């Protein structure tokens, strides 16, 4: 009965293959739509201006790619919570993604 | 915009499924 | 030499994995600037659907723009516009852009 | 709080020197950027006229904008948009701006 | 745009008079 | 029968006479009775769109490149004053082109 919530780091299926992601949309929207806005996490990280580094020992390592945010069906991809992002990571991702999408 | 405002007007009839962009293309991460 | 810019409505290709499904194209509202897009070959764009149901994230396009249908502000997504062979179709009034950004910013929990 | 930017179509007041005359209001296409317009309270803008005559400096506007008439590219002028109570009507697409700047550039003898 | 090609299209019939902005307003120099 | 040409510094009744730099050519100016011109002012306030006129031209002071405008020159009795050097005309075109978003 897990519904992803804002700040959660989740596992999502390739649908063999699970990948980590940072949820930006809140549970009330996620539960009702079966969709969410999430940014992928990679271990493949240095320099890139829209990367946000995850602090050490959070349960997954690497960076959030804020510029690769997308709408996706989380129900089909069997979302499972991996961790919770620090409030500073979530605010940093929203800052970079806000700039890219031309918001103010 | 207030999310509670937008939530109030969603219905099973007006809900859109995930937009089908087919397979990953070029440099798309996922 | 075309590089999509913020406010452009572009044709974008999609090809299902299974060779038996059809695949086709769909217009999309581009949100990210040319600076980013031209360079990375990626963009943040919201799909345009011909099925307007009154879903609260739908943003209507002006009837004479030459793109019928509705922008789904919440279905914004990173797409590779070069591989999807983006073709310009029209330019959305900064009107339409501002409504899409406010709805999507609200969903993303923007400051 | 409103600052006109390049590509904005603004409603601008004008008051005849003859005080007994009503005067009124004309739309204008803004060419100068908000970075200049905001602090100076000035802008470079081209008047829109109701009566298209095929004059070569006429630039047609797409119907969707709901500004009728044509931009006179060669009638560009420095105007105080605060004193004339500029209100935004719409924003012209980039292509309108490129036609107006190409014709006006030609007339001003630009490299 | 070629200015000569533009000038070639002008006729007494399509000529616009000076656009009337009425009086000097605020910080207008003229 | 004087027709203002590009680079001319002209008197305009804009009685109440003031100098101006003409940017549009005579072929346009003579057919329309209109011209694109920037006003000349006695003094540099020093702001970015000022182009100073060289000493001893027969007109003194500064071209306001951002105050360029279309006006009727026939009704304002335009009379030639002097000719701006090539480099002053190019600098005024550079600054005005940049303000009009040309590239």
């Amino acid at each position: 009965d897990y519904v992803p919530d804002a700040g959660h780091l989740v596992w999502l299926n390739f649908t063999g293959g699970r990948r980590p992601a940072l949820v930006l949309s809140p549970a009330a929207y996620n539960g009702v739509t079966g969709l969410m806005q999430a940014c992928p996490v990679t271990s493949r990280a240095k320099g890139y201006p829209f990367e946000v580094t995850l602090p050490a020992h959070l349960g997954v390592s690497g960076v959030v790619l804020a510029d690769h945010c997308r709408s996706l069906d989380w129900r089909s991809r069997r979302a499972e919570q991996l961790a919770e992002a620090p409030a500073d990571v979530l605010a940093e991702v929203r800052g970079k993604l806000g700039s890219l999408l031309g918001m103010s | 915009y207030d999310l509670a405002a937008l939530l109030a007007e969603m219905t099973p009839e007006n809900l859109h499924g995930e937009t089908d962009w087919g397979a990953l293309e070029g440099r798309e991460e996922w």
